[PDB]
């Protein structure tokens, strides 16, 4: 099981993932990092079956550097979305499904509007002010709903998502180690110490 | 159904009714269930349907060719082009064939091929889910080397049976005399055959 | 063995002010046979009040016998008094849950006037989870039928013109004469959309004057 | 059920010269609603086209109509008409017929030659169902059919066609679990294209 | 669904009923169900809707084909043996059910095809949900030699019989008429026994009832 | 004794997938077997540790339809009851 | 009865002007085995009742005895019973739908569909259905098994509606049943040549055709099929 | 389904939504889904309509009994004792209950008992029930104080139920809040979602991603 | 056409609880199936969301044993073939 | 699924026992206390299905009053132990079997001993030094192994039992919010506040 | 089966038992648990004996021509992302695995790689798996420290297999124990668990419970 948040703000996206790497009875890992940098300025984040999250990450992750090598200037993050959401679509009725959801926060520098995009397991994007998937969707919505705003600065976005995350640890059963929160904006990606 | 062949005298009498139903339901009660796969050849469909009619149009087709290229089938060869199709597919078929015909250097022949897919030569042969009823009565009346009328009188009797106590048979019972005189269409009412 | 068929019936009820108003198609179905054109399933059940036990036939006959005994042991030990609709709602609940790992898949409704003299009606799950009602429609084409009614009966998504959304069309009474005109339409309309329906409409009417009948021909086909 | 576990409503009607289709934006997973703004009619010209069912599939279909009305416009330099990409549609639908996509389509236009009104509606592997009044489809196509059946009637003028079909699209989403958070209604005409939200419930 | 194939002294009528439905609800009230295969060839299926309709147009178009090919008018036999192969290389899982009817040089045939590639002959034949109550009105009433009035008249009323007695079956009959001398003569809506009851209030809204939040014009 | 069916009218179609080309949806991908020694590659042996409402109501299996049904397609009963 | 075994196919029935008419073939089938071909499955219980059933023949001939003994019990200490007071069709239908609802709501169903037919002493025609799991109604016209479908919409085009009962005479009732009978025999693969009819007449009293036959069989066009396709 | 009942210092807020549901059909949207078992006493239902509907009326029967046999309340603890083991005893037949059994007693103060179909009795100061229990716990967790005001612990119940109700297929309908007081309980009216949620978005200014 | 077994000797036996007596192992009691509307009371719809080793090498079902059959009763077959 | 340990020391026995309730996607309480004094010296805590659990520890606490109140001398915790066995085990081929498993932490006053029985939910009953019941055994014991002396002071069987709690916090999935834990001795029954 | 494999300041130490079990019957007590890739890379086995080491000794083919092409040896990354991909092209084939691949290169300090059936690939600098992973845990977080001496370290993997060993029925047979270094791999031999339990209940104390 995995969390992941993704919130829109008015400069960056902020996007939060679990920590925990769970097998069975143990946890393996305490420290997992569940995101890959698709490009400078676009960052996914993915959950689901353990090998399929990784696999199907690391493949994106090369296709996609392979276009902007190709054509010599980055994706946009609408194209990189719909990329994998053709990838996951077209995969659902093959032999072997990829069970991977994922979070695609850009920052599109044509535009100038940082994106957004939530697409499950089965080929679903939509564009989002704030997205989660799995269960953590269940808790985090209301509050979104009724805390967040258009015009946010990081630092407020930030402060939701502390609310969204402490919510997560008392409600919810599982114990995801915490969160590691990365922030995507016009300076590139970064990730937040403690946020 | 209630298909039935019987070797005589001078040729081969081949019978069948001519109800078909579809569970209680008689989807079709003057139905002809006895195909002409060659001149002097002709055999009957049990079992599947579909399945029996592919395989009757798959072994007119090998017929004619052969003919085109060999000269005349014998009845041993349409019975064993059926063979090899039905065994060949025998997962997929649900086909049992009765195959009649006369040929001058053999007179009248009969081939029955049961669900399994072998091959065997008899006297007379009796198929479909009627014949269970009349295994009996078949056996303790044929003959060797009945005359035509003989022959006739008992297929009428023994499909009379057949229809009178299997509810998926019933209709008009449909012969075909083979014989070096040609082939002739034969129909038998059921006020004809039930009160006999 | 399945214990269980759908006879595909269809019943509706609309409470007025001085009205209650039990409509219910008398098609009877097996499969895609029609077993009669004209099987009653609405019922004057005395007392000013109308049921219809509509779902599975057997169940529903089964549990009208069972109102009808008890409401006349009622009337027997209360020496003969007039059954209300809330008692006659409690009374079938406890019919229904009698048999709650077994139930009555039957969806039964009961319409009269309240002890104020103001319609009523009470509708029911197999179990019970008795609520009394404005209108509610039931059967095979509940679903077809209801929506309609929220919205003329209701004025469910009716706003007054060049109020912008703002002001709702203000809910005023129907007289019993526009529900039975606007219970013909609904019903005209699922039998032409549900092959269940459309051989015949009946009608009963309760108001202060008692029980009174209405039949009228739908499609047949 | 994958026609049932992303909801969403279209229903398409024939005015005297115009035609309306209107959806809802709901996009959820059976119980949890995800987003408010999944517009499920898409435009190929002068040709709507509303798909309800997997949204996987409405997405994958609104990208291969795109490609193939881009180019049937090119290598034909006229656009396709309701009739044309009705045809289409339906032999897209059934070339997986094996592997079919989880959608029920509706088309809704005016001819540009003839300038007839015209709608149509599927099933999963592109069975025509071509209708004179008016098509419906989506989790509440019960609630729809039972609604436009009772409203409707013939030669209705863009106003009371936009009246009526907006209305039966409320109600019948009003009494639908899986569909609402909002609708999309547009009025189509020989000359103009008009796209209305409306206010409704969001529950 | 209900289909009656008729053969008569000179031709083969072919009738059906109007109504499609999905599930218990009627989908189309007027949906034409009977398909031309060729000019003289019409057929009419049950079983999976989209398949019939897939079926029929693959050997529409075939045989339009070969018979160009040929130069010679397409035998209805012709249209049997590529309609009962293709049904059979699928193993029955294209699900179509089909009366096949038409006139050709050879005479009028009536036939019917069954999903797993099964056929027959036949001189009155039925079909669909409603093929029990047409079957019974063409056993009571069907005989020899019809003319061509006894023939129309004999499958419009099995039809009215499994419309009037079926609930997958209603609306308007549909005939198409083929003789042997002369072209097909489809009747539309040859009868209409159920027209709709009309309204008793006119349930047109007042302008401006439904709440807009946007309005915008599409550049198409 | 059985009635015949010549034409397979009555002919009804591992478990069925419910919904024919969804691989998600697969038999042997929704319950996928273990593996011959998942018992001493994890300590427990295993990899791993509804609708309807308030109100009681009261879809076909696709292994009791006929072959050329299509879940959710719409199909007429050939041959009746 | 989880399963029936040897069944009796179907019972057929209409209301005419002055009665009803009521029939069924004289064959039980152990499966698709025509077996017993001598059953007899309208059971008369009176000058004005005929009970007509279908399915199980085991319990056929239980629900036979429970009628027989309805009568037993009707007599005793009944000095009317004779002439009024007497058993009614509705009070024989309500007993035997009571009983078959008991049955099913028992999982242990008598497995019968039951036409009971007859005449009410006021004059007023009785006809009314019951099967195995309790469904009653009542119509001009009733139909069992493959009767239901075959038969029946040719008993409906001669009564379609309750208006039709008195414009529908002895002969056009009696021939529309003999019709529906043969077209049974022609499509049910369950029916018998053989069968039962009794008419039961508010002035007349019940008449009791037994081991009728069927008639006019048309057949003559079979020859002309001479395969399939070619 | 959603219900939620809280304790704070005036007491206990209850509230419910009232969509009823039949598959995707919603059956009705006026289902009063809090049962009075007594002026003191109030059973909050949510799953089995059937189920609660009867079993909590049989409950304020034997509520009845008790008063008249030994002349005092009965407590929320005896109550909701009863009806655990009710239910408890009905384990694995297919009972469907929900019930948040909320009330004041003088021994007591506000006590609220969580009891369920599994036979679970858990007394808390917060609970929420049904299908959509989880967006309301994500409102009133991040709002919830001990010393609200009345006005402020009604329109907090209020806010809780309406994001359930926005977030939730099956949890739509009305809110009917309830306030039950030292001295009983108080109804404070019933509030429609497709009033209360534009209401609440031009006062609270939140649910921005919905338009208009 | 089956060989008419007619002491029933070959005859074999919801499904058979593989350790009778022991009703934690009660098919019924393992898989409830839950109630009617549990889909109303939890969000998720759900209120609940091997002795193969390292080395792999080649007891009976109750259904398909006779019913005199104990599993890990001394048993010994009245005929065997 | 429940955390519930047991430590028999010298002096003392030491229970403890998580505090979260859950019930399906959501927690419904976190300060929960899965114990019930069974008598003055003698304490049980119980793990399992949520019904009952609780119903079976009222059943066994009701009757081990009842059987005080008549004999008029408190049951020695072999006794309690024995009776609980007896009623698990007589259960599991009933209708409805507890499917709870009980861990009895008792003190002799006659034998002056503290005593530790685990019992599992088919009726297994053994006396331990230290118990624990269902996977917290699988991450615990190896510890308690390494760890354990027969002599310890209650003091240092804290000290183990904070280093079981942590182990478990650390490789366990689920976030079983703390321990409750409470000391059986011959000055009767206590909680530690912040052990 | 229990292997485990932690870094620490003097490289990393690896350490399984021998155990392997077919069902109740105990196959060996002898079975080898560590694939020995090349003299700087070690596999360690678990689950399934045959997948692993067919598919082990495959890689060590690999490798070779990996050093024969490009004259440098294979980076753990590299191994360990050869072997996830090939065990996952063949997941839901039936392959058993579980695999610490553990090795030491100039450009990347000690590492090791977790590899098992579902495809998983983790970098980490603990790891236990086998049935007596647990076991193996509760030994190592409690007593594991980075600078650990080589001898210590040695112990304290010893001592984490002794633990799964005693408490899992699958687990047993002897310890073998190799010390990854900057130079290569040290195999530091073979330890039968029914010698090794006595003298560690003797000279720590431990095992107090079990008699003698």
């Amino acid at each position: 099981m995995d969390i992941i948040l993704g919130i829109r703000v008015q400069d960056s996206v902020i996007l939060a993932s679990s920590k925990a790497v769970t097998r069975g009875i143990s946890v393996l890992k305490d420290s997992d990092d569940k995101t890959r940098q698709l490009s400078p300025h676009t960052l996914m984040s993915f959950a689901g079956e353990a090998g399929d999250t990784v696999q199907f990450a690391e493949y994106i992750q090369a296709n996609i550097q392979l276009y902007s090598i190709r054509e010599d200037y980055e994706l946009s993050p609408q194209a990189v979305s719909s990329f994998v959401r053709q990838e996951l679509a077209k995969s659902i009725r093959s032999r072997r499904p990829y069970q991977v959801n994922v979070l695609i926060g850009g920052y599109d520098k044509k535009k100038n509007k940082p994106e957004l995009y939530q697409i499950d397991y089965l080929g679903t994007k939509v564009e989002l002010p704030y997205g989660a998937h799995g269960y953590s969707g269940f808790y985090t919505f209301s509050l979104l709903d009724h805390h967040y705003r258009p015009d946010m600065t990081t630092e407020e976005g930030l402060d939701l998502l502390k609310l969204c995350v402490q919510e997560l640890e008392k409600r919810m059963p599982m114990d995801f180690k915490g969160v590691i929160v990365k922030i995507v904006d016009k300076d590139g990606i970064r990730q937040v110490d403690d946020f | 159904t209630s298909i039935m062949a019987v070797t005589f005298k001078d040729g081969v009498i081949l019978g069948a009714d001519s109800r078909t139903t579809t569970g209680a339901y008689i989807a079709n009660r003057v139905t002809d269930k006895l195909t002409r796969v060659h001149d002097k050849i002709w055999c009957c469909r049990s079992g599947s349907a579909a399945d029996t009619q592919a395989i009757a149009d798959i072994v007119q087709y090998h017929l004619e060719l052969y003919t085109s290229q060999y000269g005349t089938p014998s009845t041993e060869t349409a019975a064993s082009v059926f063979k090899e199709l039905c065994y060949e597919n025998k997962d997929n078929l649900t086909a049992g064939i009765i195959v009649a015909g006369y040929d001058d250097k053999n007179k009248g022949e009969v081939y029955t091929i049961p669900l399994g897919g072998s091959v065997h030569k008899l006297p007379y042969a009796i198929a479909g889910s009627g014949s269970t009823f009349i295994y009996g009565y078949c056996d303790k009346n044929f003959r060797e080397n009945m005359s035509k009328e003989e022959t006739v009188d008992f297929i009428k009797h023994s499909l009379s049976q057949a229809i009178k106590w299997d509810g998926s048979s019933g209709g008009v019972i449909r012969m075909v005399v083979l014989t070096a005189a040609g082939v002739e269409r034969l129909i038998f009412y059921p006020d004809e055959y039930e009160q006999l | 063995f399945n214990p269980y068929g759908d006879n595909g019936g269809t019943i509706l009820g609309i409470a007025g002010e001085d009205f209650a108003v039990l409509a219910g198609d008398t098609r009877n179905i097996t499969d895609y046979s029609i077993n009669s054109r004209y099987e009653p399933k609405v019922f004057d059940c005395g007392d000013n009040i109308v049921m219809s036990a509509n779902g599975f036939a057997a169940d529903g006959d089964a549990l009208v016998k069972r109102f009808k005994n008890s409401v006349k042991w009622y009337h027997f030990d209360h020496n003969d008094k007039k059954l209300s609709i809330n008692s006659a709602a409690r009374n079938i609940q406890h019919l229904l849950y009698g048999k709650r790992f077994f139930p009555y898949y039957v969806h039964t409704i009961i319409a009269g006037l309240d002890e104020d003299g103001k319609g009523a009606v009470y509708s029911f799950d197999p179990v019970g989870s008795y609520e009394r009602e404005q209108c509610r429609a039931g059967g095979a084409a509940a679903s077809l039928i209801m929506p309609f009614l929220d919205n003329q009966v209701n004025f469910k998504n009716q706003y007054e013109p060049g109020t912008n959304g703002k002001v709702k069309k203000p809910l005023k009474y129907l007289s019993v004469e526009e529900v039975i005109k606007l219970v013909r339409d609904s019903f005209t309309s699922a039998t032409e959309r549900h092959i269940q329906v459309g051989d015949g409409l009946e009608i009963l009417i309760v108001t202060k004057d008692g029980v009174r009948k209405e039949f009228y021909e739908l499609k047949r086909d | 059920d994958p026609s049932s576990i992303n909801g969403g409503i279209v229903v398409a009607m024939t005015g005297k010269d115009c035609v309306a289709i209107a959806c809802d934006l709901r996009l959820g997973s059976q119980s949890l609603g995800v987003s408010n703004k999944f517009e499920k009619i898409f435009h190929y010209g002068h040709v709507f086209l509303g798909i309800t069912g997997l949204a996987t599939d409405v997405t994958t279909l609104n990208e291969m109509f795109r490609y193939k009305t881009n180019l049937y416009k090119l290598k034909e330099e006229r656009a396709i008409e309701p009739e044309t990409f009705t045809q289409l549609v339906s032999s897209s639908l059934y070339e997986r017929r094996f592997g079919p996509y989880f959608v029920g389509p509706v088309v809704a236009g005016i001819n540009s030659k003839s300038g007839k009104p015209f709608i149509a509606g599927f099933d999963l592997i592109g069975c025509i169902d071509e209708a004179k009044d008016f098509i419906v489809s989506g989790t509440a196509s019960d609630q729809l059919f039972g609604m436009c059946e009772s409203l409707y009637e013939p030669n209705l003028e863009p106003e009371d066609l936009f009246e009526t079909i907006s209305q039966a699209l409320l109600n019948a989403a009003d009494r639908d679990a899986l569909s609402g958070w909002g609708a999309v209604v547009y009025i189509i005409k020989k000359d103009e294209v008009v796209k209305r939200y409306l206010k409704m419930r969001q529950d | 669904t209900t289909i009656v194939g008729v053969k008569f002294n000179n031709g083969v009528v072919i009738a059906a009923d109007t109504r499609s439905t999905q599930g218990p609800i009627v989908a189309d009230k007027n949906c034409a169900k009977l398909h031309r295969i060729s000019p003289k060839i019409w057929c009419a299926g049950a079983g999976t809707a989209a398949d019939t309709e897939a079926v029929t147009q693959l050997i529409g178009s075939n045989i339009e084909l070969h018979s160009l090919y040929t130069s010679r008018e397409p035998r209805v036999v012709s249209a049997l043996q590529m309609l009962k192969q293709h049904l059979f290389k699928y193993q029955g899982h294209i699900g179509a059910y089909l009366i096949v009817a038409g006139v050709d040089p050879t005479g009028s045939h009536l036939f019917s095809i069954h999903a797993h590639g099964s056929t027959d002959v036949g001189y009155y034949l039925s079909l669909g949900s409603g093929s029990l109550a047409a079957m019974a009105v063409l056993e009571s009433h069907w005989k020899q030699d019809l003319t061509k009035e006894e023939a129309i008249k004999l499958a419009s009323d099995a039809i009215q019989a499994g419309i009037w007695n079926d609930l997958g079956s209603g609306s308007n009959v549909d005939v198409c008429v083929m003789e042997i001398g002369k072209d097909a003569e489809y009747l539309r809506n040859y009868l209409t026994p159920n027209v709709r009851e009309e309204k008793q209030k006119s349930y047109k809204f007042p302008r401006g009832t439904t709440a807009v939040l946007k309005e915008s014009i599409v550049n198409i | 004794p059985k009635f015949d069916d010549e034409y397979q009218a009555q002919a009804r179609q591992a478990p069925l997938n419910p919904y024919p080309g969804l691989t998600v949806t697969e038999p042997s991908f929704a319950n996928p077997a273990g593996g011959y020694a998942d018992g001493d590659l994890y300590p427990v042996g295993t990899s791993h540790p509804s609708q309807g409402g308030m109100i009681f109501d009261p879809a076909p299996r696709r292994e009791d339809m006929p072959p050329g049904w299509m879940p959710g397609s719409k199909y007429d009963e050939p041959f009746g009851p | 009865t989880q399963q029936p075994i040897v069944t009796g196919t179907s019972v057929i029935s209409m209301k005419y002007d002055n009665g009803v008419i009521i029939a069924a073939d004289n064959l039980g089938s152990y499966g698709s085995l025509l077996r017993f071909n001598g059953v007899e499955r309208l059971i008369p219980v009176g000058d004005n009742t005929v009970v007509g059933i279908s399915g199980d023949i085991s319990d056929m001939q239980h629900i036979e005895r429970l009628l027989k003994d309805l009568v037993t019990e009707n007599a005793y200490d009944n000095p009317l019973a004779d002439a009024e007071e007497a058993l009614e069709p509705s009070y024989i239908f309500e007993y035997l739908a009571t009983v078959m609802y008991q049955r099913r709501s028992k999982m242990n169903p008598l497995w019968n569909a039951i036409i009971v037919a007859g005449v009410q002493s006021n004059g007023d025609q009785f006809l009314r259905y019951v099967n195995l799991l309790g469904v009653t109604y009542s119509s001009p016209t009733l139909a069992t098994g493959f009767g239901a479908h075959m038969a029946n919409p040719l008993l409906r085009k001669v009564v379609d509606r309750e208006s039709d009962i008195p414009k529908t005479t002895v002969q056009v009732a009696e021939e529309a049943i003999v019709n529906a009978m043969r077209v049974l025999y022609y499509r049910d693969a369950r029916s018998s040549r053989n069968f039962s009819l009794a008419i039961i007449d508010k002035n007349t009293g019940l008449t009791f055709k037994k081991n009728l036959q069927v008639e006019n069989m048309k057949w003559d066009f079979a020859k002309d099929i001479k395969g399939y396709g070619t | 389904t959603t219900t939620l009942a809280f304790r704070f210092q005036g007491g206990i807020i209850v509230a419910v939504d009232s969509r009823a549901t039949a598959g995707n059909w919603v059956a009705s949207q006026t289902v009063k889904k809090v049962i009075e078992i007594n002026p003191f006493l109030l059973g909050t239902m949510a799953g089995g309509a059937a189920d609660c509907q009867f079993w909590e009326t049989w409950l304020g029967s034997q509520c009845r009994l008790h008063e008249l046999r030994e002349k005092e309340r009965i407590s929320v603890a005896a109550a909701s004792k009863i009806l655990s083991n009710l239910v408890y005893q009905y384990k694995g037949a297919g009972l469907s209950m929900g019930t948040m059994i909320c009330g004041y007693t003088r021994k007591e103060g506000p006590t609220i008992y969580y009891v369920d179909s599994d036979g679970t009795r858990l007394k808390g100061d917060i609970f929420c029930v049904g299908s959509g229990q989880t967006f309301a716990y994500g409102v009133l967790d991040s709002n919830y104080k001990w010393d609200l005001s009345v006005e402020d612990a009604l329109y907090l119940g209020k806010r809780s139920i309406l994001a359930a109700a926005h977030r939730d297929a099956y949890s739509g309908g009305s809110v009917n809040l309830y306030h039950v007081t030292e001295d009983g309980w108080i109804y404070h009216g019933n509030h429609d979602v497709g009033e209360l949620f534009w209401k609440v978005k031009e006062e609270e200014g939140s649910f921005n991603n919905v338009i208009g």
